[PDB]
RNA sequence: UUUUUUUUUUUUUUAAAAAAAA
RNA sequence: UUUUUUUUAAAAAAAAAAAAAAAAA
């Protein structure tokens, strides 16, 4: 089959800032203590750099990060085997209005529209 | 379906996504073109490759993945297809995707010699009730609240 | 020579494949003529930023310094040596390879401590382009580290003390450079050792050809990024390196890929049979790792009164699929892991006779357990 | 370069015990 | 009331030693 995924195309620099900020917020700070970072090897897909899983209640946002395409992003929304693609504005809204609080800090907060700067 | 169609005429990204965009294939650009067309024919005829379709705004790209890569054989998304026998000299792409609160089928055509083509979106009312879980109400409640 | 950071080079040039918390890519080059017996002309150590910037990388430092040197020096053939802490970067590799293709005189030898980003294709293709440009890239051993400490480290007379787990990481990194750079064994060593005419002269050192599949929901599909020949290391070349017998590096390199819970099999085209000091580790390894099955094709059965029968029995009983090398498997080993350059596979005298004789020996030794 | 641990001490706090002195 | 010894746990840095670093943890 030809299972369909949307992809936001972005260079290695912005994707590496995205990875740096998300692991800095899970591990160095305690803002994202409930977030998951599924590694590249746990993904059986050959074109996945990472799977940042953001548990939103009983649901879970998925930010899959890709390889060898530059690189690509894809945002899902999974709750009991039900997927839903999500544009970066809605993913930003769900992240900021479920997890974090409300200005520039030396680590900027993980925002998928700053990822998809273009 | 009615409020789904009302918000379907309300999304800001949908104005760009369903304006019959000029889709192009961004694959192996530095190589010859003829071999790009030939590789498009092999990729649309094989079972292990990906194909990417990019709009004019160089930000959004639909990518088709083989179902064995994820290792999940789901029966209900089976309507996605790459048609060549339907019409001569033109390849059709069909993909049912659940975008935000709505389930929309992406339909496009792309010439084998132009490698470019037309893409658009279309509501299909079957997937509104075929989703057994139907967490669109929960999605709605999550997306409307604001701190 | 101006020597920079005496002490930080111990855990900054650290032979360990995965090592985070770093900011500096180091580069410790030296320039020479075509004759290496002569003294070096100059040897300057450079320090380029890692993720900081691509324009101010150590490779760009070297590119700029070579430019400023060669406008003030005579143009001739140069044999430059590097010792870099990481592997080159995508942009750096794709510019350094252009710089090597621009001047045929300059010949690099990029020695790396750790490989930078070996698990994504965007870096792997860049490293393959750099290696195809004409720079022989080798993982640093003890001797290159001793050269780096002797030249480019402000030592106070103290000698180079190798850290713990240097040679295990050396073979763990060499067998993925050999798989990421499509390194293929020569035809000469293949027709020297892999042929199954019986041991009367030569053929002292065993070889390997591993191959990884996936067992997907449809069928088996091979991965192409885990394939190479993992020859067993020389036994204690100066005492400190561990001399690993029975392609120990394969079993030790098993977990290095971070194998998924997805079950599959790994093919091991060994040019011998796993000995008693190498098969019990295999049986334990296939015991505690249920997901990975390990199929084995052997050229010649190891028989030196080493009680190999019990090890082979407990290797087969746990779930390893041992067979013996026929012309199909020999053809695959010549087709995939040997740089045949287009030449077809040539057989020897008594291919099927020796194959069926050794397989009958395998039947008479393996299958007689419990009658 | 940094997190998680094991085993030993230097000085302090607290508690218990043995001995000597006023 | 003062002095010597042993022990139960902690604290500032140190040397003895290990594991995870999938890469600005
Ligand atoms: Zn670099
Ligand atoms: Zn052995």
């Amino acid at each position: 089959r030809w299972q369909v995924m949307i992809v936001w195309q972005v260079d290695r620099m912005r994707i590496n800032t995205w990875k740096r900020l998300v692991k800095h917020h899970m591990y160095i700070s305690r803002k994202a203590k409930d977030w998951f970072y599924r590694h590249h090897y746990e993904s059986t897909n050959p074109k996945i750099s990472s799977e940042v899983h953001i548990p939103l209640g009983d649901a879970k946002l998925v930010i899959t990060t890709y390889w060898g395409l530059g690189q690509g992003v894809s945002i899902e929304w999974r709750k009991k085997r039900y997927s839903t693609q999500v544009d970066p504005d809605l993913a930003d809204q769900l992240i900021h209005l479920h997890y974090f609080d409300c200005k520039q800090i030396k680590p900027p907060l993980p925002s998928v529209r700053k990822l998809t700067e273009d | 379906v009615p409020d789904q169609r009302s918000k379907f005429e309300n999304e800001e990204f949908f104005r760009k996504l369903s304006r019959e965009c000029e889709i192009k294939y961004t694959g192996f650009r530095d190589r010859p073109h003829e071999e790009r067309q030939a590789r498009f024919q092999n990729a649309c005829r094989d079972g292990r490759s990906e194909i990417a379709f990019v709009a004019t705004g160089t930000n959004l790209s639909l990518q088709f993945f083989p179902a064995s890569w994820q290792g999940e054989q789901r029966q209900t998304p089976s309507r996605e297809y790459v048609d060549l026998e339907r019409e001569a000299g033109k390849v059709y792409l069909k993909a049912p995707m659940i975008l935000n609160g709505v389930c929309v089928i992406w339909k496009g055509w792309i010439d084998l010699q132009r490698l470019d083509g037309m893409g658009c979106l279309e509501f299909d009312e079957e997937r509104a009730q075929q989703e057994d879980a139907l967490a669109q109400q929960a999605f709605e409640e999550a997306r409307r609240r604001t701190r | 020579v101006e020597p920079m950071d005496p002490r930080t080079f111990v855990s900054n040039f650290n032979n360990r494949p995965i090592l985070s918390g770093l900011d500096t890519v180091w580069l410790c080059c030296e320039v020479k003529t075509k004759d290496p017996s002569g003294p070096p002309l100059d040897a300057k150590i450079f320090q380029g930023k890692v993720y900081p910037k691509a324009k101010y990388h150590p490779e760009m430092r070297f590119l700029r310094w070579f430019h400023k040197w060669r406008q003030l020096h005579h143009d001739q053939e140069y044999k430059v040596t590097w010792y870099v802490s990481w592997s080159p970067c995508t942009r750096c590799a794709n510019s350094v390879a252009t710089f090597l293709a621009k001047d045929p005189k300059v010949t690099l030898t990029i020695f790396v401590a750790r490989l930078y980003y070996f698990w994504d294709p965007d870096y792997q293709q860049a490293l393959r382009i750099l290696a195809e440009a004409g720079a022989t890239m080798k993982i640093m051993n003890y001797n290159e580290f001793q050269d780096c400490w002797n030249k480019f480290v402000d030592g106070r007379g103290k000698p180079f003390k190798p850290w713990n787990n240097l040679p295990k990481h050396y073979t763990l990194l060499q067998a993925t450079l050999g798989e990421l750079l499509r390194h293929l064994m020569d035809p000469g060593t293949f027709t020297s050792n892999f042929n199954n005419k019986p041991w009367v002269s030569g053929q002292h050192e065993t070889y390997l050809c591993y191959k990884v599949e996936r067992l997907h929901n449809d069928t088996w599909v091979p991965l192409n990024q885990h394939r190479g020949f993992l020859r067993n290391q020389a036994p204690n070349i100066h005492g400190f390196p561990k001399g690993r017998h029975a392609q120990l590096c394969f079993l030790d390199l098993i977990p290095f890929w971070k194998l998924d819970g997805q079950q599959y099999r790994v093919t091991c085209f060994t040019s011998w049979s796993p000995c008693f000091s190498c098969a019990q580790e295999m049986a334990k390894f296939i015991s505690n790792n249920e997901h990975v099955s390990l199929c084995i094709f052997a050229a010649r059965i190891y028989d030196d009164q080493g009680r190999y029968q019990e090890g082979l029995r407990t290797l087969h009983r746990d779930g390893a699929k041992i067979a013996m090398m026929n012309y199909s498997e020999f053809e695959y080993c010549w087709d995939t892991f040997v740089d045949r350059q287009g030449r077809p596979f040539q057989p020897w005298d008594g291919l099927d006779e020796h194959s069926q004789a050794l397989s009958g020996r395998l039947r008479a030794i393996l299958q007689n357990q419990g009658n």
